[PDB]
């Protein structure tokens, strides 16, 4: 089936501007045997991990391969992949590198810090490491920047051969490269490049152009995959618009009784600013008694209506303190909606006026 | 143990097929809770109604077809996806996913889709938040490792292992908000594995709020879940009607053989017919949907209404435990009135004079200064001030000898039982202070409902 292979889907498309800059950093560190640290930043979704994994899976003591120099030579290059979030402690990052480079047949030594790791790379061979997400290495200013500062000094001194290529998330400083996000024309080329192995293309050229500009890479994959599951569940240009609309509305989904309490919640926050659940219940009772419409409700059932607004996403209830003489812990009520859409939905029924 | 899966074999190609191993993917406490019965359980005509109304899919059509279609396009195609389920607590979130896995298990036996393994991981059913790695590794591999060894073993298995020697794994992430930690390392690892090529892992996350990744999680974990989210809308008034009628389809409007000796009813000696009024179902499902739309609340209302009617039916006849039974609207209305009522008002009206005087003295101090924070020394001075109002009259001095001397000449004029009583009842509050004069006293309940109890005395 053509619908099963489409939903499942060394130069990456829309990335030739940064691929040449990445390979240029290794042309001076393996050929000249110089240690240097690299820093890669950018927002999540720019394809940083997919770019580094493609180079190792193409043009690249366990874990030993060969790298092709531009002039034409051969060198023993060891490339490994170690994630920072997939560890237990940030201070034990030196032991994982030893297990990924040293063979299992030899003796397994224990590494404590820099003094135990620098002596191992002295006799040796270009050791390439890929530290993904280096922002989590800090200890959540003096003791926080300790693992990053120690790893940077290990890949800066000579006499050894250790390169460092990290991929963070947005005179011995690393080369910072900002990953530019994909635009409308950049996201459209990757779609045709990834689906080039498929014989038939059921997508329209005008539908991918709309999803590429509205998402400006992980967000685009969820949009195209959702259009296939929707079309196959009911049996084009309109297929791309249904994925952005299926994922004023929160007010019409409520009852008339819940709208009366909600109208009194925002009213109490205007003439009193900071208000609690006990003060909001007293303002709602005295507001409906002057109109003499609808039966009142007890304080025990007052929290049931506010729970509906919290689940939908209209009233945020937090726990703070007071500001007066009795500064005790109390439950405060707050909102997070716009005043333009609030004064337009309740006015269409033409049944409530003093409650707004 | 402490050895991860990366050091179990020699290389990548040296790993054999995991599907032909009698240990991967699952390849004694039900006998001690059994005893012999030396009597006979007499079941009345209302016993079968309560058992069918218990929690142990006609109102879910679009939600059941969306989850089933998301997994059918990934298991057969050998891919990985992430399904997000959010809604009100009690709308059939876990039951909808359980029906999808149960429907996919029947299609796998017909040689249509490849075999998969269903893993149920609940966040609230675990003591430590890091215990989810040991449960998943024990159901897939079969070994017993720690939280640090199971985390590194799942990463090496969901990446370097090819698809020709793997198998689809369906993991239901029940209670997604329970696994939220501070470092956000467990939540990110469970969603990053679905983005890998050689993964074949189906993750179905079930939470309670649609804006959970946008409030607790960051931009990195939100981009790995997906933009398409399934919102489980609560049940209204026309959907809860067929839910109760389905559980009591073969019991409603049916004749029973209730015995006049013991009270045992046999579903097809008198021919007692059980019928439940349709108006009692409409007035009960409308009140449930107007509060939160809980599916368990709609079944508990009819169960509580049948329990009250069964109590009056057994007491009027004298049966025991060892013409037409019609459940009117009175039993349903009484089942909802026992919960919406407030017992705080009637609690203060049955207190003693010493407990009622402390509440009346606290409310009078609030109308003089208006600070909502009266000290303990002001309540004592206000109580004595109300006693000396008419001290010259013989009608008021009769209570002064008891509250200050207990009717004894040897007992001196006093200046703790009613103070600590209201503190444990959730009505009165007291700050942590070593002094008994400047200690502020605050009210926890409302002020409107507190004045109604003082006027009733
Ligand atoms: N269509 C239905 N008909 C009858 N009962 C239903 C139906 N849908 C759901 N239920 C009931 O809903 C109950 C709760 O289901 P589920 O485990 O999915 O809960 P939930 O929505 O995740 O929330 P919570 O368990 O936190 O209240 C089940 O015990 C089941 O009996
Ligand atoms: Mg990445
Ligand atoms: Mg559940």
């Amino acid at each position: 089936s053509i619908f099963l292979r489409t939903k499942a889907l060394g130069a990456l498309p829309a990335r030739t501007a940064e691929y040449e800059q990445v390979m240029n950093f290794l042309a001076k560190a393996i050929s000249e045997h110089r240690s240097d640290s690299l820093y890669i930043t950018g927002p999540p979704g720019t394809g940083k991990t997919a770019q580094l994994d493609m180079i190792i899976r193409q043009k690249f003591l366990q874990n030993l391969s060969w790298f092709e120099l531009p002039d034409g030579r051969l060198e023993s290059v060891a490339v490994t992949s170690i994630n920072c979030i997939s560890l237990g402690e940030p201070s034990s990052i030196f032991q994982k590198i030893f297990d990924s480079f040293q063979d299992l047949n030899g003796p397994t030594l224990q590494i404590k810090n820099m003094q135990h790791l620098q002596k191992f790379l002295e006799p040796y061979t270009t050791f390439v490491v890929v530290l993904d997400e280096m922002d989590r290495l800090l200890h959540a200013e003096t003791q926080s920047v300790r693992t990053i500062l120690e790893l940077f000094l290990l890949a800066k001194l000579p006499t050894v051969s250790f390169v460092l290529i990290g991929m963070a998330n947005s005179g011995l400083l690393p080369q910072t490269i900002v990953f530019q996000p994909y635009t409308a024309e950049q996201m459209y080329e990757i779609v045709i490049q990834k689906m080039s192995s498929l014989p038939t293309i059921i997508f329209q050229p005008m539908a991918i152009k709309f999803a590429a500009k509205k998402c400006a890479l992980r967000k685009l994959f969820d949009v195209l995959r959702g259009s296939i599951e929707i079309y196959e569940l009911e049996k084009g240009l309109n297929y791309i618009a249904k994925v952005f609309s299926k994922f004023r509305t929160r007010i019409a989904k409520l009852n008339i009784q819940q709208k009366l309490i909600l109208c009194t919640i925002i009213q109490s926050l205007k003439l009193n600013s900071d208000a609690t659940i006990d003060e909001s219940f007293d303002h709602y009772i005295k507001a409906i008694t002057k109109t003499d419409t609808l039966a009142p409700l007890q304080r025990n059932e007052f929290l049931e209506i506010c729970t509906i607004l919290e689940t939908c996403g209209l009233v945020s209830i937090k726990k703070t303190k007071c500001k007066g003489k009795t500064k005790r812990f109390v439950d405060k009520i707050d909102v997070d909606l716009d005043m333009r859409e609030f004064y337009d939905e309740m006015t269409k029924i033409s049944i409530l006026k003093p409650f707004l | 143990k402490y050895t991860p899966f990366s050091k179990r074999f020699k290389s990548i190609a040296a790993i054999p097929d995991l599907t032909s191993l009698p240990e991967f993917y699952g390849n004694r406490f039900e006998n001690k809770l059994k005893t012999t019965q030396k009597h006979q359980i007499v079941e009345t005509i209302f016993s079968k109604v309560k058992k069918q109304l218990n929690s142990s899919l006609p109102a879910r059509e679009n939600e059941f077809a969306s989850i089933y279609l998301s997994a059918y396009s990934a298991i057969e195609s050998d891919s990985a996806t992430t399904i997000y389920v959010a809604g009100t607590p009690g709308v059939g979130k876990t039951l909808t996913v359980r029906e999808v896995v149960k429907e996919l298990l029947s299609s796998s036996a017909q040689r249509e889709i490849p075999d998969f393994l269903y893993v149920e991981i609940n966040g609230l059913k675990m003591v430590k938040p890091t215990d989810c790695y040991e449960t998943l590794w024990n159901k897939v591999s079969g070994e017993r490792l720690t939280w640090a060894a199971s985390m590194e073993s799942l990463e090496f298995y969901f990446k370097r292992v090819p698809k020709n020697k793997k198998k689809t794994i369906v993991v239901l992430l029940d209670e997604l908000d329970a696994m939220v930690t501070k470092s956000q390392d467990i939540m990110y690892n469970f969603f990053n594995w679905t983005t890998y090529e050689n993964a074949k892992l189906i993750v179905i996350a079930v939470a309670n709020t649609m804006d959970l990744p946008e409030r607790q999680l960051g931009n990195k974990i939100t981009s790995r879940i997906g933009f398409t989210r399934i919102m489980f809308t609560g049940y209204t008034h026309e959907e809860l009607k067929n839910i109760i009628d389905l559980r009591l389809k073969g019991l409603n409007d049916s004749f029973f053989y209730v015995d006049t000796k013991t009270g045992n009813a046999i579903l097809i000696v008198r021919k007692v017919r059980l019928r439940m009024s349709a108006d009692a179902i409409e007035i009960a499902s409308r009140k449930v949907a107007s509060v939160s739309g809980d599916a368990r609340r709609a079944l508990k209302v009819c169960k509580r209404a049948a329990e009250i009617a069964e109590k009056h039916y057994m007491a009027k006849h004298g049966y025991g435990y060892d013409g037409v039974q019609t459940v009117h609207i009175t039993h349903v209305m009484k089942a909802l009135n026992e919960t919406l009522n407030s017992h705080v008002i009637t609690f203060m009206t049955r207190l003693s004079f010493t407990a009622k005087l402390f509440i009346y003295a606290l409310l009078n101090l609030m109308k003089k200064n208006g600070s909502q924070e009266q000290e303990l020394g002001d309540i004592v001075d206000e109580i004595k001030l109300l006693i000396e109002v008419n001290g010259s009259n013989k009608f008021v001095m009769e209570i002064a000898k008891t509250l200050f001397q207990q009717g004894s000449d040897n007992i001196s004029e006093q200046l703790d039982f009613v103070l600590n009583q209201l503190l444990d009842a959730g009505i009165l509050f007291k700050q942590t202070m070593k002094n008994d004069r400047i200690c502020c006293v605050k009210l926890n309940i409302s002020v409107e409902e507190a004045k109604r109890a003082m006027n009733e005395d």
